[PDB]
Formats: C-alpha cells, sequence, structure tokens
RNA sequence: AACGACCGUAUAGUACGAGAGGAACUACGGUUGGUGGCCACUGGUGUACCGGUUGUUCGAGAGAGCACGUGCCGGGUAGCC
RNA sequence: CGACCGAGUGGCUUGCUACCUCGAUGUCGGUUCCCUCCAUCCUGCCCGUGCAGAAGCGGGCAAGGGUGAGGUUGUUCGCCU
RNA sequence: UUCCUCAGCACUGCUGAUCAGCUGAGGGUUAGCCGGUCCUAAGUCAUACCGCAACUCGACUAUGACGAAAUGGGAAACGGGUUAAUAUUCCCGUGCCACUAUGCAGUGAAAGUUGACGCCCUGGGGUCGAUCACGCUGGGCAUCGCCCAGUCGAACCGUCCAACUCCGUGGAAGCCGUAAUGGCAGGAAGCGGACGAACGGCGGCAUAGGGAAACGUGAUUCAACCUGGGGCCCAUGAAAAGACGAGCAUAGUGUCCGUACCGAGAACCGACACAGGUGUCCAUGGCGGCGAAAGCCAAGGCCUGUCGGGAGCAACCAACGUUAGGGAAUUCGGCAAGUUAGUCCCGUACCUUCGGAAGAAGGGAUGCCUGCUCCGGAACGGAGCAGGUCGCAGUGACUCGGAAGCUCGGACUGUCUAGUAACAACAUAGGUGACCGCAAAUCCGCAAGGACUCGUACGGUCACUGAAUCCUGCCCAGUGCAGGUAUCUGAACACCUCGUACAAGAGGACGAAGGACCUGUCAACGGCGGGGGUCUUAAGGUAGCGUAGUACCUUGCCGCAUCAGUAGCGGCUUGCAUGAAUGGAUUAACCAGAGCUUCACUGUCCCAACGUUGGGCCCGGUGAACUGUACAUUCCAGUGCGGAGUCUGGAGACACCCAGGGGGAAGCGAAGACCCUAUGGAGCUUUACUGCAGGCUGUCGCUGAGGACUCUCACUCCGGGAGGAGGACACCGA
RNA sequence: GUCUGUUAGAGUUGGUGUCCUACAAUACCCUCUCGUGAUCUAUGUGUAGGGGUGAAAGGCCCAUCGAGUCCGGCAACAGCU
C-alpha cells in the first residue's frame, strides 16, 4: 500500500475545529485543547516571542 | 493422542502431550465417593460427574507427588 | 544511540503493561482481629488469568466474600479455619508457630500482617524445619533457609496446579496466548541481530556479541546488558 | 553479388604407379546460400460461410440471443501467403 | 625450420601521461542492422618442392562472394562435438 | 443545501446542449414509543495534596466530572394514506410505556433473579423465503397445452408449550437412552405432577386496511427467532444504569437536540465530475452445481467507466486467435505461452519423526432415451441395474493439478525493507547460561513518584542458541566477570610535625572501594600454530564435514550423464583460509527460496503467415506541455583545448508539404551518486582527546544514651489498631 | 497456528507486460500466496522527537526519517562556484 494518494482515502476523522475562545478551526474536539489560543490547556492566551522576528 | 500435530514438532514434543494427555483423560477415583468418574474442568479443576465434588488438584493431574506428601507429615 | 529495550520497559506503556483489569483478586490472607473464631464455606473453584492456577471461592461466617490462594486438595463445600488455634489441616491458615515442624506450607509472609509473599506459584511450598521463641526457619523454593517471624503466617499445603511446567507449548501460538495474560512485550528479538544504535551487541557484518557478555554490577542502564554479574559462566567444571 | 559455392555421372578404375592407391580438359544432372516475381499445384489462415453439440433465457416446437469481442467442436471459398 | 644481433610498420592488448568532459558524452557481454580494412581461412589465377600420381607443405597476385549449427560458462577469451 | 419548483447559458461539464451536482430566485426537514439524551469500558480531564527556580510542567492518592448516534448496555408503535420536496414525526385507524394526581386494592419489599457475555462440534422447536400438489382470479401463447403473475391482512391483547430442573408413584442386579457422550438401589423405564420458550401456533385485532379480481388449502427444506447436549484452555472470555421481584381504574403531563439530499468509475479523502482509497446490513430471487464458484436470466438500476464522423480500414503499436513438418535447436534461465484438469472404480514407489509421503505414479469410466431396484418418513435427496440409441468429441461450454528424480538452505504456520530486496534474513517451540527471597533483581523520573505487580523461584528479569535425532573435544596465558587477599599501593575529613602572633604551605601517621597478588569461570570474548623426533602466546583441532553459498591455485583428479556438460550429482581431498550452542553432523514434513535432470507440452526457436478487437491515417469540435544565444540544405577530409551543421579546402544542394523508423545535434531530463580537494556536515565505533550522567566506597550533617559492643529517643518499614521489626545504620543533603 | 478454494477478506511471486508530461507524486491487467488463527477488520483509546514504536529492514511516527514538522536563533560560517 503506498503512503501517498492510496492513504488519502481512509481520512473522515475530524480532528481541529472551531474554537468557542478564539474562533478559530483549531479546537481539537479529541484533546479537548486549542492549538491555536490554548484554550482547554491555558487560562493565558498561547503566545510567543517567535512568532515575529527577535529585535521585531 | 498427538495426531492431530501431523508431521510437525518432533518426536519428543508430541510425545510428551501424548502421555501426559493420556493420563489426564483416564478416569480418576473421585475423593469425595469413590467412584472412577473424576474430569478435568480446566487448569487445575477437577470434578467428578456422580457426586458433583469440585476439587483443586494438578494441572494434569488430579493429584501430584508433593500433594500426597502433605498428609504424611 | 537508542535508548534499549530494557530502558523502554520501566516508562510503563501499554506494550508493558499487566492487563490488570482483566485481573480478579490480590490473593491476601484475611485480617482477623484475633480469637480465631473465623470460618467459613468453599463455595466455588475458579481459574486465575494472573497465575495460570486455580483459586478458591469462599463464604466467611461474618458474610464475607472472598477469593483464596488455593492450595492442593480443596473442593466445593469443605470447611477452612484461620487464626491462631486453626485445626492443622490442609488449607487452613496460621501463624508458622502454631504450625508444626516438618509440614509443607504455602502463601508465607515476610512480615506479620502483609497477608504473604513467599510460595505461591503452581505446585511449589516452603518447608518449615526450626522452630523458636524468637525465629522461625523456613527453606523456600529455591533452596533457601529464610529466617522468620514466628508470627508470619501460611497456609498448610502445597500451591495447586502443580506440574504446569512438565508439557511443553509446542507452537508459538500458545505461548502467545499465555503471553498475552502477563505484562511482557513478547516475542523476543536477539540484540545480536539488531543495529549498533540499537543494541550494545549491535551491528557487525556477521552476528556476534562484540566485546565479553559478563558485565559489571556498576555499570550503566543502557550497557546493563548480557550475563550480569556472571560469578561464573558455562557448564563445564 | 544478381549471382556465389558444392556434390554427382560420363571421361576412368583411365593418365601416373612395383603395388597400394589414383587424377584432369570437356559435357552433362542435381543440391545449397543469396536475389527478384507468382499462387495452377501442396500447405497455412479464412471471428465470409454451412454443420454438430453443452449451459441458460424467449412456455414447448420451430427459429433465435449471450458464454470476449467465434461458447466449444468439425469442414472450409476468394484473397493474402 | 631457423638462434643471436641489427632496422622497422601498425595502433588490436598492456603499461605510461594527465591534453579534453565531473551544471553527467549511460557499463561489460550479448542481440539486431548498416559501411569498411587486408597482415587471405575458403573460392579464381600463379611460383617452388625433400613436385610420380593422389594427398600435401611453403610462397605470389587478389577484399567479388562466403566464412554456418550446437554442449559447459554472464562471460569477451577459450575448451569440447 | 449539493435535495424540489421555476428561469437561464457569461462560467463549470474531456465535444454539443434546449440538459445539469452549473448560474439566479423561491420552497423544503414536523416524533412520549427512530436516534441523541442516561449508564458504565480502555482511558481523559478538573479540583485538592505534593514536586519544581517557576508554570500553560509532573507521577501517586482522594473527589467530581467526561468517555459508545452504523457496532456495548437500554422503558414504550404498528398498519394504511398523503406531498413537487418530510414522514414509525403529518393525517386515519388501532396499540403501548413512564411519571404524577384521584380512587379502590396492598402492606407486603428484599433476599433473590435479570441486565450479563469465550472458542469448536451438534440435536430439537420454528417463521420468511424457495419448491411441490390442487382450486380459484388475471395475463401470455398459437400445430401442441404448456408458461407467467396474484390468491393479502400488523403492532398489540389472549391463549398453547417443547427442552432444562424438580416432586410423587414405581422398584429395574441389567435394563433405559442418544447424531455422539452417557444414565441408574445415592432409585433406571413407565405413569402422574409442579416450574417452564419463540420475532412460532391458534383466537381477537378486522363488514380495519389493501386489491381490477380471486381475496386458497396441504406439504417438503427450513435464514430469523427459541431451546438443549457435547469438547477445549500453561488462554477463563466486561462493567454500570436499569428491570423483574411487586395490582387495577380514571386523568393529566411526556419539554430540549438531530431528521433535506449524496453515501461514490460526478455529492466523502486524494489540487480534478481522479480506473486510487473508504466501515455496516440485504449470504435465501430462478436454472445450474459441492458451492455466497462460472455461465445465463429475473426484480431493480442503467445506455454518463460520456466527444463524434469516414477509409476491407496500409506501415507500425496494444490486447488476442489459428498455424503444416520439427519440438527448447530459443535464452543467463522454458522468461512468455502451453500442457493437465470435475466425479467414480482400480491401483500406488523411495524415504519417514509412523503422522505422512499420496490426488504419488499408472489404468479404466462418464451423454441421451425406456422400464426399473436399493437406502430413507420424504425430497423437486442419494446409490446402482437392464435395454435401446446419436456425435469427431458426453466434467462436450463453463468450471477444472501437468508429472517424476537429484543437491543446497531454513525445521514447520508466521514476520519484513508503505514506494526496485519476501530470502537463506527476523520470530518460534525446544536447548543453555546469568541475576534476584521481594524493603529483591531489572528498568523509568529533576523531584514528588512510577512499570514489572491483583505478580513471589513451577516466578520474571537479562542474554545466547534456534524443532526432532546423534553429539557437543582441548585452552583461564591476554581481555571480561566474579571471589579471596599476609604483604605492597591507595583520596578527602579528623589527628600529629614544621611553618605562620593566625592563614596560605611542606611532611607524617591511619587506610575504604579500587589496583598489585592469588583463585574460579569458555553453552564468556575468543584461540586450537611454526619447527623437530619443543618455540611463540594457554592449548595445538577430538566426532564429524570437506574443491563447500567456506578452496587462491581451478574448468583440481576419477566416475555418472550428453554428439559435445567452466554446469549438476557421487568418490577422492594435504582444508590458500572447515569444525562443534561464534554450535558440528544430519534430517521426514513444509516452501511464490538457489542449482541440475527426465517424461509430457508447445510459434521460445527453425521462419514466419493470415485473421480479430482498440488505436494509427483522412474529416468536424476541443486543445496543452517538453525545448528555444544566434545563424542553420548538408556531405567527405583537414584543422582546432587532442570528439565541428558554423573555421580551411573541396564536393553536393530549386522551394514547400505528408507519412515513417530513430544515425547525429558528444539530443532533452538532474549544479556527478564514482574519485579527489575543503584546517565542510552528520550517523556509528573504540584500550583516540576532553568531559558529563550512573554504580561502588570513605567522610561530614540528620545523630541520641551506655577498633570492638550494648541501648532507645530521632529516623525507616510491617500493622486497622494495639503494637511489631529495624535503629543512630539506612533514606536524604554535601 | 491441517489441506483445496478469486466465498467474504488479507497479502504481493513473475510478466522485468500496459503506463512512465500517467486514470494514478506507487496506477492497470494476468499470474501467484494466505484464507479457524501468532487470522482479518471498524470505531474508541494510549505511547512524542536523541524521544515513541519496531517477529530488527536503520523499518515506521500525515507523499517528510542514520534523528518528524513549524517558526524563531538567522542576513549561521566557507580559504569553494
Ligand atoms: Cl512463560
Ligand atoms: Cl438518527
Ligand atoms: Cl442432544
Ligand atoms: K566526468
Ligand atoms: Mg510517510
Ligand atoms: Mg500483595
Ligand atoms: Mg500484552
Ligand atoms: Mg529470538
Ligand atoms: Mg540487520
Ligand atoms: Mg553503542
Ligand atoms: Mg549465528
Ligand atoms: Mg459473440
Ligand atoms: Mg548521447
Ligand atoms: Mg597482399
Ligand atoms: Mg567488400
Ligand atoms: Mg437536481
Ligand atoms: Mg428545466
Ligand atoms: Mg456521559
Ligand atoms: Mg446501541
Ligand atoms: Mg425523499
Ligand atoms: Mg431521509
Ligand atoms: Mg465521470
Ligand atoms: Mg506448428
Ligand atoms: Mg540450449
Ligand atoms: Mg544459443
Ligand atoms: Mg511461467
Ligand atoms: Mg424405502
Ligand atoms: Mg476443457
Ligand atoms: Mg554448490
Ligand atoms: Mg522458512
Ligand atoms: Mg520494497
Ligand atoms: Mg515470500
Ligand atoms: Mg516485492
Ligand atoms: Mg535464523
Ligand atoms: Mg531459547
Ligand atoms: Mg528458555
Ligand atoms: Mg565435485
Ligand atoms: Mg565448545
Ligand atoms: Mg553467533
Ligand atoms: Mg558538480
Ligand atoms: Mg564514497
Ligand atoms: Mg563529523
Ligand atoms: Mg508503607
Ligand atoms: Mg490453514
Ligand atoms: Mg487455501
Ligand atoms: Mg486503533
Ligand atoms: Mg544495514
Ligand atoms: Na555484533
Ligand atoms: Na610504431
Ligand atoms: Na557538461
Ligand atoms: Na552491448
Ligand atoms: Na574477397
Ligand atoms: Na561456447
Ligand atoms: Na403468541
Ligand atoms: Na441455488
Ligand atoms: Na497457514
Ligand atoms: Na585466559
Ligand atoms: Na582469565
Ligand atoms: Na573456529
Ligand atoms: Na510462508
Ligand atoms: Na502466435
Ligand atoms: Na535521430
Ligand atoms: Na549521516
Ligand atoms: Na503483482
Ligand atoms: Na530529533
Ligand atoms: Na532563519
Ligand atoms: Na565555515
Amino acid at each position: 500500500t503506498g503512503a501517498g494518494t492510496p492513504s488519502q482515502g481512509k481520512k473522515n476523522t475530524t480532528t481541529h475545529t472551531k474554537c468557542r475562545r478564539c474562533g478559530e478551526k483549531s479546537y481539537h474536539t479529541k484533546k479537548k485543547v486549542c492549538s491555536s489560543c490554548g484554550f482547554g490547556k491555558s487560562a493565558k492566551r498561547r503566545d510567543y516571542e517567535w512568532q515575529s522576528k527577535a529585535g521585531e | 493422542r498427538s495426531g492431530r500435530f501431523g508431521a510437525r514438532y518432533g518426536r519428543v514434543s508430541r510425545r510428551r502431550v501424548a502421555e501426559i494427555e493420556s493420563e489426564m483423560n483416564e478416569d480418576h477415583a473421585c475423593p469425595n465417593c469413590g467412584e472412577d468418574r473424576v474430569d478435568r474442568q480446566g487448569t487445575g479443576i477437577w470434578q467428578c460427574s456422580y457426586c458433583d465434588y469440585k476439587f483443586t488438584g494438578g494441572s494434569y493431574k488430579p493429584e501430584t507427588p508433593g500433594g500426597k506428601t502433605v498428609r504424611r507429615s | 544511540g537508542r535508548r534499549i529495550q530494557g530502558q523502554r520497559r520501566g516508562r510503563g506503556t501499554s506494550t508493558f503493561r499487566a492487563p490488570s483489569h482483566r485481573y480478579k483478586a490480590d490473593l491476601e490472607h484475611r485480617k482477623v482481629e484475633d480469637g480465631d473464631v473465623i470460618a467459613g464455606t468453599v463455595v466455588d473453584i475458579e481459574h486465575d488469568p494472573a497465575r495460570s492456577a486455580p483459586v478458591a471461592a469462599v463464604e466467611f461466617e461474618d458474610g464475607d466474600r472472598r477469593l483464596i490462594l488455593a492450595p492442593e486438595g480443596v473442593g466445593v463445600g469443605d470447611e477452612l479455619q484461620v487464626g491462631v488455634s486453626a485445626e492443622i489441616a490442609p488449607g487452613n491458615t496460621l501463624p508458622l508457630a502454631e504450625i508444626p515442624e516438618g509440614v509443607p506450607v504455602c502463601n508465607v509472609e515476610s512480615s506479620p500482617g502483609d497477608g504473604g509473599k513467599f510460595a505461591r506459584a503452581s505446585g511449589v511450598n516452603a518447608q518449615l524445619l526450626t522452630h523458636d521463641r524468637n525465629v522461625a526457619v523456613v527453606k523456600l523454593p529455591s533452596g533457601e533457609m529464610k529466617r522468620l517471624d514466628p508470627q508470619c503466617r501460611a497456609t498448610i499445603g502445597v500451591v495447586a496446579g502443580g506440574g504446569r511446567t512438565d508439557k511443553p507449548f509446542v507452537k508459538a501460538g500458545n505461548k502467545h496466548h499465555k503471553m498475552k495474560a502477563r505484562g511482557t512485550k513478547w516475542p523476543n528479538v536477539r540484540g545480536v541481530a539488531m543495529n549498533a544504535v540499537d543494541h550494545p551487541f549491535g551491528g557487525g557484518g556477521r552476528q556476534h556479541p562484540g566485546k565479553p557478555k559478563s558485565i559489571s554490577r556498576n555499570a550503566p542502564p543502557g550497557r546493563k546488558v548480557g550475563d550480569i554479574a556472571s560469578k561464573r559462566t558455562g557448564r563445564g567444571g
């Protein structure tokens, strides 16, 4: 079985969904944790310094 | 006996499965009554179809050498 | 390199755990306040998934229904006793002191009240030898002379299911079925059949260990493999 | 290359030669390799055609469809080879 | 038939060199299909002989045509029918 | 929103379009009894506690909550009708459950049963369906008289009960019983009784419903559903909610979320209207036959695996048919193709672990028509007999093994490089050694803590070898591990000497593990030579096997087999450089594993031919990409950085277009994987350099009373507790 | 962990066939293996990057593996083009 086209057929599992907090489609309905705003994991909003050039 | 194994496994393995199972399937005397009606129910479990006596013993024998010693002392 | 298999074990992932949720009961001696006035009747004989040996259900006077570590020769209806003055019959529990010298015993306690530690596998037993006011000697199934507190309880008789080791598994499928009822990753790949990055005996154009197999006790985990602190090896001499 | 080469017969059991053995010029007949063309003859094909027969559907009969591009089997004209 | 020593031609083997290509000139052997060389294996015509003949042996001119089938081996080569 | 209706063709559709999953505008999904919702599963999260420099980090322990829409458990709905589109939801008819209120009954009431369960063989009950017989209603057919369809009717309410179990009677010493096992004086058959099943029977439901009509009756085989018997485990096959237990009338309430459509060669994932991928149920439609197989045909769906038109339709290509005589000569090799085939009877070698080998091999039969026999209750089940009879051919198509031998490897089923390796590699049972008595051995974490472990030596960890059979020799010198150790060596603290008004510093005494030293150990790493009739460095190759998948010389020599055999097999064998669990020898069975031989077969070949289908060619429509410094009709030589269409000398050459097979553009495609270089990179190894974890040991702190000893009070562990064990050790910090 | 078997389902030996600007960034056809078990499969759930997982091939961890992917360090450094 190929890892390419023939393995794309079983993909009908829902993971990331619209988020109740930040509105982005990143709330993993299985983990119950938003990969964008950190909802479900952190009371504070997910944010990092590497999200921009160091001196900016 | 071990005829279900076909030409597989070799002499020793199918020879010991037979000897062990042959003695396991024999007629054993019930500790309760005394009728030769004891059968295996599973690993280490024995039962007399006559009086319904259900008891513990060896895995492939109702009585083991070590068990027969317990009485001596 | 990569962490070897024995290092993966410790993490305790699914593959390495035992199927506890599928296990029955924890066979431990019932805690009697005192007086020995505790007795019960054998209600049923069951199979124990954790030890591949029979075990027995008992109904105690005060209503307590529990599974017991069954010695050989126990049947439905038999009356069993537990306490300081339990009648000296097979299947009864009482401190090593009350047990007469020269009698085969099983499910022996390490420290009084722990519920039993030694001699509790298929067909084995400990031999009570010496008595004293302070220490009772016991010969464990490995042949070792273990000194114990006479207050350590035990059960008269040898464990049931004796002789299980007599019959061979014959086929891989049979091992497979048993292995699935224990906490162990099976089958087993030889260290030598691996790559150098995977195990200390790995690598090479042909299969053989690099250095000698006998490793030191002080060796670090990841390196401690083969014959551990071997006092000797072989069969000769 | 439109042609190359070989075997055989007569010459001759001759010339030569103690003997054993043993030719040639010439004239004939055929074979092989190559080359160009043709199908009366033999051969192949021939899902043109005609026949036999198995299974199934059209009620039977008659007559038909499907079974890989003929269900299978037998025969096979012209043409092409 | 032909040693020693001496003078050469070729560019098939092998060795030497590092000129050409490392932003790639696809390997060996085989197969198929086309052209060529002569240092000629056969075939034409010749010369000598330790050429009776017959069968040879050696040499000259000559590249029109021909030089095939198989057994082991990937083999080229080579051994064998 | 792709669903239905209407209106359209700029877009989308492999061509066109009046069509559309396209564009625009409207409309469409109705529930106490179908799901969700509730319960609990592997497991998840949150709070608390503790850790951590700290947290959005972290293991345990508490508590709480979450975790199943086809496919776990679970209170209750059937039939008919209706719309452009919904429907057990709406409408009509009938029925059912839960809660609450009222009223009669009841004082019972929670023990217990149920929910609730693995794999293999099987009996009995029994519906739908399929078929058979016969009657009735409708249709079809036109030499006959056959052929097709229909012949209906639920949930629910009531009632019936086989098997299992047990009671009474009875009184079997041999009988009773089964497909099989089995049963009995501890009481068999028989008779009687209690309990007790279907999604099944029967009655109602129903001058309900449906049909144009008739609106049937019996039977066989029987999915579903019900209910029993037997066998297996080094394997033991969920839980909780809930229900029953425990009546009846009447009445009221039963909210909330889902409901359209597709479910795939155009509605999902794959950039696409993609030949790919993607779970469940219909497994009982007919003939056929062993069959959920082939082939053919219904019901039902479709002509959308969506561009067409023309030319006996050439060359060439893809799939494929047939080829005389020869028959593997083809090739690395029989690659490709072919041969054989179903069923019944006869018959069957070596070897072997006695199972097997084996469908070995080899030989015979096979249709139709007529009348029959046997087994069984019977089949539209099976096994045979007699006579007749057609063909080239009777498993007539379809379906459907080619066979035998020698050698090598791995014992066998199994695993693997998703995407060039399926193997001899990995796994395996079997053999072996190692560690550990559990406050263990081994392993994970920074810590708090954790896996093994609901486990305890018949255990489980760490390794090697790799079924069976016969075996497994010698070496402890080096390396490794382990034990011992007079003596030697051996750090820091404390102590002593010197030094300094103190300190730095110098030296000394004592000495742990470690090392020296000695010993044990090779199924521990590994070794088993040269010389001569011992030397290195411990020993100096034993059974076996051998030109090996290991042998350079090598196509070794002899033999088999062939016309000829670097192959293959057998023997020899001084083995460049075989050999015993780095396992040796060997082996029945097994294999998409490597090599060789024979019979059979054949277009692999001699040597090619004709034919079939789809392209190719011409026509309408649609309509890309690769590549492009320039110039360019080239050829033969030469020259040049030594491999030129372009330079030099000649030769040839009127322009354009069609089809073709690919000689050249050192053709196009990729800043060479080979090789070297760079004070480039990465993975891996080690007795490389330098360090960091981890283990061991000494010392200080915790730490207390009286080089050897006693104690209890901190501290640790066992105990529910009382209390027990241990104890200044250990754990932890340095 | 028995046999035959395109029952369903799973697998992938050969054709080095077709395709190789594909129907397809692993496809098509025939042939072939397994098919009651160490079997196949849907859904749910766990293990995370020097870390998993691995009947061991350096196999696999979303077309990415002798150390995944994303962004940041970052305009890394090079005596090389
Ligand atoms: Cl085990
Ligand atoms: Cl639903
Ligand atoms: Cl039965
Ligand atoms: K180059
Ligand atoms: Mg991948
Ligand atoms: Mg315990
Ligand atoms: Mg497991
Ligand atoms: Mg192994
Ligand atoms: Mg390997
Ligand atoms: Mg390593
Ligand atoms: Mg090995
Ligand atoms: Mg046809
Ligand atoms: Mg080229
Ligand atoms: Mg000449
Ligand atoms: Mg010439
Ligand atoms: Mg529509
Ligand atoms: Mg319209
Ligand atoms: Mg819930
Ligand atoms: Mg359900
Ligand atoms: Mg509809
Ligand atoms: Mg619907
Ligand atoms: Mg389409
Ligand atoms: Mg022929
Ligand atoms: Mg040949
Ligand atoms: Mg040849
Ligand atoms: Mg073949
Ligand atoms: Mg009869
Ligand atoms: Mg046939
Ligand atoms: Mg060989
Ligand atoms: Mg194998
Ligand atoms: Mg591969
Ligand atoms: Mg394979
Ligand atoms: Mg492959
Ligand atoms: Mg192996
Ligand atoms: Mg082993
Ligand atoms: Mg073992
Ligand atoms: Mg030989
Ligand atoms: Mg040895
Ligand atoms: Mg080895
Ligand atoms: Mg380069
Ligand atoms: Mg290299
Ligand atoms: Mg480096
Ligand atoms: Mg504790
Ligand atoms: Mg099988
Ligand atoms: Mg099969
Ligand atoms: Mg899963
Ligand atoms: Mg490798
Ligand atoms: Na190695
Ligand atoms: Na020269
Ligand atoms: Na170049
Ligand atoms: Na070539
Ligand atoms: Na010539
Ligand atoms: Na040859
Ligand atoms: Na009924
Ligand atoms: Na049928
Ligand atoms: Na198998
Ligand atoms: Na040694
Ligand atoms: Na040693
Ligand atoms: Na050796
Ligand atoms: Na296999
Ligand atoms: Na042909
Ligand atoms: Na060309
Ligand atoms: Na690397
Ligand atoms: Na294939
Ligand atoms: Na990494
Ligand atoms: Na950057
Ligand atoms: Na640099």
